[PDB]
């Protein structure tokens, strides 16, 4: 065998402790650069002028930040869409000044976490499962598509993507809601019925596999124990877990088939979930929650107000108050 | 794939019961000192540090400006039994908008 | 300091995910 | 920056002292009898 | 001692009159017949020691003329406020609705 | 001659424009004529910081920084009279234009230095008897500098001086006396110093380019700290025209 | 037209409260929209020249079909609810307007996503069937049992 | 007026005023009280008494508004200074005092007044000692709130206590599992009349 | 229940509807800073975990 | 409270006459403001140039007056700038631009009355939220 088919036969070998293939070929190293350029940011980078106003933003632990308001700053919105790699810049402390690192970090990310998902794929083939595994990924996958690549897009700034922080991600959602009304979104709202439906289903099949567990151990030993790795039976009984949620409802509620059972399991959260992206990314293009200010309105024609007004005045302080010396003229359009 | 995976299918669906629960009974703690305003609100280091410095801007004192608009701006309709009258020149804006 | 010592606990967590899958107890089938 | 001067050794106990406890306990399993 | 120097302006003519030397443009929407023409007018040809020196802006008409005579009961002269001229505020001081 | 479709992106934009080496000629003024400048562009080279010494008695040097904020620095459009003085010398006053640049450079160590970078309201003469502007001919005057950030600037804790809140607010029951230098903003109104020395003339076309220096305060954060002294270098051109 | 000299007016962050330069030093509008100046359309364009907008044309040049355009342009922003009230989230009920650049973008991006994800579904499904092993692993034959240990 | 009652008239021993990471004493934060400045009575210049509108337990922050004694607006500290109406300065609001350190006192300048003012939206008006302790003039809660969290904490807790006991109690047969000889009639529909219960067949 | 107790009043307690638990939420942030809140932190965590 | 003929009663020209509007009218006024004018003019505030609302008391200031009927049907027809000193219906729709402005072309002299109509009645039923802006939404 030559150097090329030895080569190709490690990358696609299914020996290696982690597995390798194509994908992960772009994946190692780009994943490996968004990595380290994070974790040196965010220890170490000066403020960046995320709103191209001059007006400079500490993210790193070095100037002033904790665990809880650290973050990697977005680039500037001088520079809008525009592509900044480091060799755009006269310099580095230019490049720094600028949020550089933020773009470098995102489309590294982005293309790795891609790969991770094709991944995914291959390595599936090679040991001869399935393939859609890769299939539940892409929701959280697009869910980063949408926050990093999509909503700059449609705003046109990587100013307006999600920052690498905790307080950074809680600013990204407040002023998501002044300016689109996604509380109203119905798209968000599956999102959460996705998320809170996944946790409530994710305690369910615990507990109820858990409760039917077959007795196989003693009182002073961990019920662990009865399970080994690679039995052929299966270690909890799937019809008196059945008997009694079954019970619980009623019969016709409850799942028999445990193959019907884990694709609900799995397609609940997936669903929801993309949702929840397209929300974010159509919502990019300004197609806005529900909105009903003053839809209600008496005989005279005085306003009544309800809830949705209330949620209006909440936004509208948002509004007012967002990104307090960016805005020269009476309407925030972008 | 990822490093580590599961191998006892028990210990799986323990977990599964363990991670969602122990979370919602984490924010039920965290509730119920909000009953008593007894709020995580500020970092006084971050505080102490902006109150001295007006250059020092971070996320966090960016998300406590928001917090205030929001608290202008929706408490004479939200809180009615109040009675609040805030005139236009005492509310808290930035520029243009 | 708070910035050692939040690299720090990062650091061991990096440390334990490097243990953790490397030098794990191997899956046995029985 | 004005920070909590107690905060170190929190941190510092808070992480050592159930850490220690679970080393005890696993060391102490691996040296039964197998 | 630090003065802001705006709060401080409130508490001279400049809070009770149209300021021929400081007050933004908006203002004379107050009073019929001085915007924009006669406000463009005034704020070009600032400053002025005193309230009736406004009559001496050349190229005014005889109707302006008598506008402004109308409305001198509504105007003062205070000393320019270089925090408030600066920017092109007097056009344009970042307020809308 | 050049399109902006040609020019794009390039970063020509922020460039004046050149005479060639060949223009070496003289520029007749008539002292019964009027004159305007129809068109003064600065374009700076080098920013220069005057450092902050610990003794107050040593020599305090300008040194070197690097642009942070990207080919966004120069003075352009600018138009104004050239009057003819009585003694022969001639007079420009700045009237409008793209007169300042905020700009901010950083010095060795990571210190950023933001300034407005300006020629607001220039007044700046030549020697007696310049019958004709040669490549002997200077410019010498001063300008304003006004506060870097205006009067509705907000700090990051929402104080301001036309607007914003007057106190520290979340500090409720701080002694006020220590926070009056943050809490109190001031706008400060400085004057600068510009020389602009002539290499160039064409005589033909009425156009004059050179170097220029000028000096001025950096930003002082609406009262909060020194500013300090700058020191900027370039090239001018200019358009003279009877007016 | 109220007097401002536009070109030389100082907005309160120090950059041009109207206009400003590019990074490349293209004169551009300023404010927020800072980020837009790539943008190009026929209203506009007559006001640039070889630096970008030129500050003669704009004081000299501007007809009034172009403040007409660019007043109707502004008023009919790409922004809007999903029951069709024109105007940022906060605007009351009284336009009833989301623009069609809306509809489009929206619509074409769910479905370009969902075509995606039908893409990895097939794609996934067609190797699996290729290779005879769509349906699951054959218990008599399941491929792991056959591998090395990872360790 | 005795001092203790004017003190607890005062917003920073009000115990929803806290937070949970601010630590120790109430000392810590306002300082240790020393003496009551005494009453704020705030006037016009019409001579009409003002009152300033106290903060409410929810706002961490909040507006100075003064209004008449029928809760008209008569005057306030602006954010916005363009199109202000009802400022101190032009307003002349003057404030006197009444009782403790500075009873028989008057001040007019529009920044004594205006800090005042600020202190009277916490109520009564004390004099502190931030030094001592080095306070850094952050609201804490006291014992009464402390106590309160900890044991609303501590009974949510062991409710779950309870019920994980109550569990292993009427349940102590199957803990290490379910019999492994369970048959499937058992909790299969209609096969036993009472659910359960094997004489029911 | 145990939140509003320890308010003024049942009148702060989440109101049984959609937009007035969206409300709910925003008083949270507003007032609150909820998002801060390490409890709620760990209990986003479970959730999306 | 009801939309009473009181509510609908407005003033007709400067001289102390006035008009009262039927409760079809009312509804056309708001139909036909919505169609042309709401775009820059929703709330009673005008968004490309907020120093000038339609508030009943700035229109009133106005030269010549436009707080009645007579005054906005020929704002309407002829356009002018507050001091009433330029004719501005080259930037502002009205009839006499309603080739440069085509949503005019339509708009009959009934309807002009039935805008006007609105104008005048809605800060009697709204208030200070007609002009006020989104401080009053
Ligand atoms: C809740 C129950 C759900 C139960 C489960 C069922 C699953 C599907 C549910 C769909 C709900 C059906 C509602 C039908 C009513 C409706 O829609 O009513 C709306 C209209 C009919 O109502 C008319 O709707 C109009 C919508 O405005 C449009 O027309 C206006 C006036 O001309 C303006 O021009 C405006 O700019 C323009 O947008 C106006 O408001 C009219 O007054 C009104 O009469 O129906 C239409 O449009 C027809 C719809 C066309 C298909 C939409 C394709 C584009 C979607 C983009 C997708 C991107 C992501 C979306 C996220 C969500
Ligand atoms: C897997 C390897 C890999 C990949 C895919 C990337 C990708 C990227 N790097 Mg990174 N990088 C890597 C490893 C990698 N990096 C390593 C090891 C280092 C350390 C030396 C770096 C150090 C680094 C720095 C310092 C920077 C980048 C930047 C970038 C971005 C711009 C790159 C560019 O302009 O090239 C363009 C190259 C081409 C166009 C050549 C392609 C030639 C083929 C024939 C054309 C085919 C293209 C077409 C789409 C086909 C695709 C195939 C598909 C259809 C299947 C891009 C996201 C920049 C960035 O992040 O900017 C914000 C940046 O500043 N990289
Ligand atoms: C990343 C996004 C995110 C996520 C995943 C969460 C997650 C959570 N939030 Mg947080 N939140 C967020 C962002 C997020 N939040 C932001 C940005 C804010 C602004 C500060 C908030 C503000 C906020 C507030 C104010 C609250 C939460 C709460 C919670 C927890 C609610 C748990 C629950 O399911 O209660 C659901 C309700 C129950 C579990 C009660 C029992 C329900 C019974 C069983 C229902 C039975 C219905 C019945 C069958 C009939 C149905 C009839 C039908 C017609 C409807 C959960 C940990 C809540 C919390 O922390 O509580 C302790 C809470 O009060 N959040
Ligand atoms: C390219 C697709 C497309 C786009 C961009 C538009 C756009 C528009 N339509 Mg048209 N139309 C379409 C397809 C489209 N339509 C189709 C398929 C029909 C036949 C039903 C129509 C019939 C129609 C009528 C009768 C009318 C319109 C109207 C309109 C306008 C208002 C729309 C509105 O208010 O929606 C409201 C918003 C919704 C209904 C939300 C839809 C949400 C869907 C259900 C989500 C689905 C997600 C995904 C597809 C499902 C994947 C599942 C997953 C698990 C895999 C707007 C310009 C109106 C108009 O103004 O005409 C002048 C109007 O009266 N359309
Ligand atoms: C019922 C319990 C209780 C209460 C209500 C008090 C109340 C008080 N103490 Mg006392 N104290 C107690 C028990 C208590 N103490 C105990 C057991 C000790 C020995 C350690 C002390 C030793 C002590 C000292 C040395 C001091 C006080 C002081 C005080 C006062 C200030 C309190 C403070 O700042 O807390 C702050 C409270 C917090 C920051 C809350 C902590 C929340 C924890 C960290 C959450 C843990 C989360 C957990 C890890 C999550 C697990 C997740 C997993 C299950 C998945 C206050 C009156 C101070 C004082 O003023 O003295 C005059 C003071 O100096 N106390
Ligand atoms: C004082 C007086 C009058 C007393 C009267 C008492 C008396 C005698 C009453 C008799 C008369 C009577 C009954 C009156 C009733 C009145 C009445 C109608 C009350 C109704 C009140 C009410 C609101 C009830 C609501 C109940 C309710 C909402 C139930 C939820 C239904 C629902 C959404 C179910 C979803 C189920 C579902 C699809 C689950 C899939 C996901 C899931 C759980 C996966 C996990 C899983 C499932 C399995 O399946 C198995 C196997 C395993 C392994 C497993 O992982
Ligand atoms: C055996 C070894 C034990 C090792 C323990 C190691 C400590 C781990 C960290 C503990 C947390 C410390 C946080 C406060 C940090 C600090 O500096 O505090 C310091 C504070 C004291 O506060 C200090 O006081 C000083 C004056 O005495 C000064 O004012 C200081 O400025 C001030 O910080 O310590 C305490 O108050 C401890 C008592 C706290 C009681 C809280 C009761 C409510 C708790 C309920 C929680 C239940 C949650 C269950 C959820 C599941
Ligand atoms: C009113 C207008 C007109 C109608 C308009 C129609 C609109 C489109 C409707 C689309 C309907 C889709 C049908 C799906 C069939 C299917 O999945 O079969 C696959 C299996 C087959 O069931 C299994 O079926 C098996 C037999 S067989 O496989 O079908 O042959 C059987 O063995 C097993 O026991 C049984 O459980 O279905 C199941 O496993 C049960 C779960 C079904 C739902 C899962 C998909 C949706 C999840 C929720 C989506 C997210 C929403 C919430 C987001 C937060
Ligand atoms: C492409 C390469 C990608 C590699 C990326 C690195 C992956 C790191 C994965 C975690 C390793 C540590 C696991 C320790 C713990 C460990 O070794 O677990 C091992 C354990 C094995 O379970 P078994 O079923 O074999 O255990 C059965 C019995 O032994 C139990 O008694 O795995 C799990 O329990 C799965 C559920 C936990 C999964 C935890 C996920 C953690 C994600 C990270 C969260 C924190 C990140 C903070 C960042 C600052
Ligand atoms: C934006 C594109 C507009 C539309 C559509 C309409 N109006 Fe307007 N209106 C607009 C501006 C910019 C101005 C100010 C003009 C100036 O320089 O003075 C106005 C002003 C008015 C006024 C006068 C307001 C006052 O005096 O206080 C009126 C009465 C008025 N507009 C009415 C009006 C009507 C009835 C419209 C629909 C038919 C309409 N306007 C459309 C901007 C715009
Ligand atoms: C291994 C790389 C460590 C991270 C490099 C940090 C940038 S280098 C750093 O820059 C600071 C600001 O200019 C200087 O003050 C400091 O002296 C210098 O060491
Ligand atoms: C110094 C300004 C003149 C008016 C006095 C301020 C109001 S009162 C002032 O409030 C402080 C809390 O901020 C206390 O620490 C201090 O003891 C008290 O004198
Ligand atoms: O950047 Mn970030 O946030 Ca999206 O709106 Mn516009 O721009 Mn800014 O304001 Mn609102
Ligand atoms: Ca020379
Ligand atoms: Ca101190
Ligand atoms: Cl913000
Ligand atoms: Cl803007
Ligand atoms: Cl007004």
């Amino acid at each position: 065998a030559n150097l090329w088919e030895r080569f190709c036969n490690w990358v696609t070998s299914t020996d290696n402790r982690l597995y390798v293939g194509w994908f992960g070929v772009i994946m190692i190293p780009t994943l490996l650069a968004a990595t380290i350029c994070f974790v040196i940011a965010f220890i170490a980078a000066p403020p960046v002028d995320i709103d191209g106003i001059r007006e400079p933003v500490s993210g790193s632990l070095l100037y002033g930040n904790n665990i809880i308001t650290g973050a990697v700053v977005p680039s500037s919105n001088a520079i809008g869409l525009h592509f900044y790699p480091i060799w755009e810049a006269a310099s580095l402390d230019e490049w720094l000044y600028n949020g550089g690192p933020y773009q470098l970090i995102i489309f590294h990310f982005l293309l790795g976490a891609s790969c991770y998902m094709g991944r995914q794929w291959e390595l599936s083939y090679r040991l001869g499962m399935r393939p859609w595994i890769c299939v539940a990924y892409s929701a959280p996958l697009a869910s980063a598509f949408a926050v990093f690549l999509i909503y700059p897009i449609g705003q046109g700034s990587f100013s307006d993507g999600m920052p690498l922080g905790i307080s950074g991600t809680f600013n990204f959602m407040i002023v998501f809601q002044a300016e689109h009304n996604i509380l109203m979104h119905p798209f968000h709202q599956l999102g959460v019925a996705g998320v809170f439906g996944g946790a409530l289903f994710c305690a369910m099949h615990g507990s109820l596999v858990t409760s039917s567990l077959i007795r196989e151990t003693t009182e002073t030993e961990s019920a662990n124990y009865g399970y080994k790795f690679g039995q052929e039976e299966e270690t909890y009984n799937i019809v008196a877990a059945h008997g009694y949620f079954g019970r619980l409802i009623f019969q016709y509620a409850s799942f028999n088939n445990s193959r019907s059972l884990h694709f609900f399991l799995a397609a609940w959260p997936v669903v929801g979930v993309w949702f929840a992206a397209l929300g974010i990314s159509t919502m990019a293009f300004n197609l806005n929650g529900f909105n009903f200010n003053h839809s209600v309105i008496d005989a005279k024609g005085n306003v009544i107000n309800t809830w949705a007004d209330i949620i209006n005045r909440a936004n509208l302080g948002m509004e007012v108050m967002h990104e307090r010396n960016a805005h020269n003229f009476p309407l925030d359009l972008a | 794939i990822f490093g580590i995976a599961f191998s006892n299918k028990r210990w799986l669906h323990f977990f599964m019961l363990f991670v969602p629960v122990t979370g919602l009974w984490m924010s039920a703690i965290g509730v119920v000192g909000l009953a008593l305003n007894l709020r995580s609100y500020d970092f006084i280091s971050q505080e102490i540090r902006a109150a001295e410095d007006p250059e020092f801007e971070t996320f966090y004192t960016k998300n406590l400006l928001l917090n205030e608009g929001i608290r202008a701006w929706m408490a004479p309709q939200d809180q009615p039994h109040e009675n609040f009258v805030f005139p236009e020149e005492v509310l808290p804006r930035g520029n243009a908008l | 300091m708070e910035t050692i010592t939040y690299v720090f606990i990062f650091a061991c967590i990096i440390a334990l995910f490097f243990f953790a899958i490397f030098f794990r107890e191997p899956p046995r089938i029985t | 920056m004005e920070v909590n001067q107690l905060g170190l050794i929190a941190t510092a106990l808070f992480v050592l002292v159930p850490s220690v406890f679970l080393i005890i306990l696993y060391v102490q399993t691996e040296s039964q009898q197998k | 001692e630090l003065v802001n120097v705006v709060d401080e302006k409130l508490g001279t003519a400049y809070g009770e009159k149209i300021d021929l030397n400081n007050t933004n443009i908006a203002a004379f929407i107050q009073y019929r017949g001085l915007y924009p023409t006669l406000a463009k007018l005034i704020v070009k040809n600032a400053p002025y020691e005193s309230v009736e020196d406004v009559l001496n802006i050349p190229g005014l008409t005889e109707r302006q003329k008598q506008i402004l005579r109308e409305n001198l009961e509504h105007f003062t002269v205070t000393e320019v406020e270089t925090a408030l001229v600066e920017g092109g505020d007097r056009y344009n001081n970042g307020l809308y609705k | 001659t050049l399109t902006y479709d040609d020019i794009v992106g390039t970063g020509l934009a922020n460039k004046c424009p050149t005479l060639d080496d060949t223009a070496r000629g003289a520029y007749p003024i008539d002292s019964s004529q009027t004159y305007r400048i129809a068109r003064l562009c600065l374009q700076p080279t080098t920013f220069l910081v005057k450092e902050e010494p610990k003794n107050k008695r040593q020599e305090a040097e300008f040194v070197p920084t690097k642009l942070v904020t990207r080919e966004t620095t120069s003075l352009d459009q600018i138009q104004g009279e050239l009057k003819v003085n009585s003694d022969g010398s001639l007079t420009f006053v700045e009237e409008d234009g793209i007169d300042f640049q905020p700009v901010t450079v950083q010095m060795a160590g990571g210190e950023r230095i933001p300034l407005l970078f300006t020629v607001k309201n220039l007044v700046a003469s030549t020697q007696p008897n310049v019958t004709s502007i040669t490549t002997s001919t200077d410019f010498k005057g001063e300008f304003n500098v006004p506060s870097y950030r205006t009067a509705n600037f907000l700090d990051p804790k929402g104080r301001g001086l036309a607007s914003g809140y007057d106190s520290a607010i979340a500090l409720p029951q701080a002694k006020e006396e220590e926070l009056a230098r943050a809490n109190v903003k001031r706008f400060s109104l400085t004057k600068g110093q510009i020389s602009l020395n002539v290499a160039k003339v064409d005589g033909r076309t009425g156009e004059i380019a050179g170097t220029f220096e000028s000096e001025q305060l950096s930003d002082d954060d609406m009262g909060a700290h020194e500013p300090h002294e700058v020191k900027i270098q370039g090239v001018f051109y200019a358009s003279i025209e009877p007016a | 037209k109220l007097g401002a000299n536009v070109g030389s007016a100082q907005g309160p962050t120090g950059l041009g409260k109207y206009l400003m330069r590019s990074p490349t030093g293209e004169i551009i509008f300023g404010g927020e929209t800072m980020r837009f100046w790539d943008f190009r359309g026929p209203w506009l364009e007559p006001l640039r020249g070889p630096n970008g907008l030129d500050l003669n044309k704009i004081k000299n040049d501007i007809q009034p079909w172009q403040e007409r355009r660019a007043a109707e342009y502004m008023t009919h922003a790409p922004l809007g609810s999903l029951n069709s009230v024109g105007g940022v989230a906060t605007e009351i009920n009284s336009v009833n307007f989301v623009s069609p650049r809306s509809w489009l973008a929206t619509s074409h991006f769910v479905l370009a996503f969902f075509f995606l994800v039908g893409h990895l579904w097939h794609a996934g499904r067609a190797r699996a069937a290729a290779a005879g092993f769509e349906k699951g692993i054959d218990r008599e034959s399941e491929p792991v049992l056959s591998m090395p240990s990872l360790d | 007026i005795p001092e203790k009652l004017a003190f607890y008239d005062y917003i920073g021993n009000n115990p929803a005023k806290g937070g949970l990471f601010r630590t120790g004493p109430m000392n810590k934060g306002d300082g240790i009280a020393q003496a009551w400045k005494g009453h704020a009575v705030f006037r016009n210049k019409e001579g009409e008494e003002l009152f300033v509108r106290r903060m409410p337990a929810f706002f961490e922050s909040f507006p100075v508004i003064l209004t008449d004694k029928n809760g008209v607006v008569k005057a306030d500290i602006p954010f916005r200074r363009a199109e202000s109406k009802y400022s101190f300065e032009q307003q002349g609001v003057t404030v006197s005092f009444y009782g403790g350190e500075l009873n028989g006192q008057t001040f007019t300048d529009p920044p004594t007044v205006k800090s005042y003012a600020r202190k009277a939206i916490f109520g009564e008006i004390f004099e502190f000692d931030t030094e001592t302790l080095n306070s850094d003039g952050i609201f804490r809660t006291s014992p009464r709130g402390w106590f309160t969290f900890a044991h609303a904490v501590f009974a949510l807790l062991f409710f779950f206590g309870h019920i994980w006991h109550g569990a292993r109690t009427l349940f102590r047969d199957v803990f290490s599992g379910i019999d492994p000889e369970l048959s499937p009639e058992q909790v299969e529909w209609g096969f036993y009349q009472k659910v359960g219960d094997v004489t029911t067949r | 229940l145990i939140y509003p107790l320890g308010q003024s009043s049942w009148f702060f307690a989440p109101s049984f509807g959609v937009a007035a638990i969206f409300r709910f939420l925003l008083f949270f942030q507003g007032f609150h800073n909820w998002t801060l809140n390490p409890f709620h932190m760990m209990g986003v965590a479970g959730v999306l975990g | 409270a009801e939309l009473t003929p009181e509510v609908l009663t407005v003033p007709l020209n400067s001289e102390g006459k006035t008009i009262t509007l039927t409760e079809k009218q009312y509804l056309e006024g708001k139909r036909l403001f919505q169609y042309a004018c709401a775009s820059c003019h929703v709330g009673g505030i005008t968004k490309t140039n907020p120093s000038l609302d339609l508030r009943t008391e700035t229109l009133a200031l106005a030269t010549p007056p436009r707080d009645n009927i007579e005054g906005l049907v020929d704002y309407m027809k002829n356009p002018t700038t507050y001091d009433g000193e330029q004719e501005i219906a080259e930037v502002h729709p009205s009839l006499r631009s309603a080739d440069i402005f085509p949503k005019m072309r339509n708009l009959t002299e009934k309807d002009l009355v039935a805008i006007a109509g609105h104008i005048l009645v809605e800060p009697k039923i709204l208030g200070d939220k007609w002009g006020g802006g989104k401080v009053y939404y």
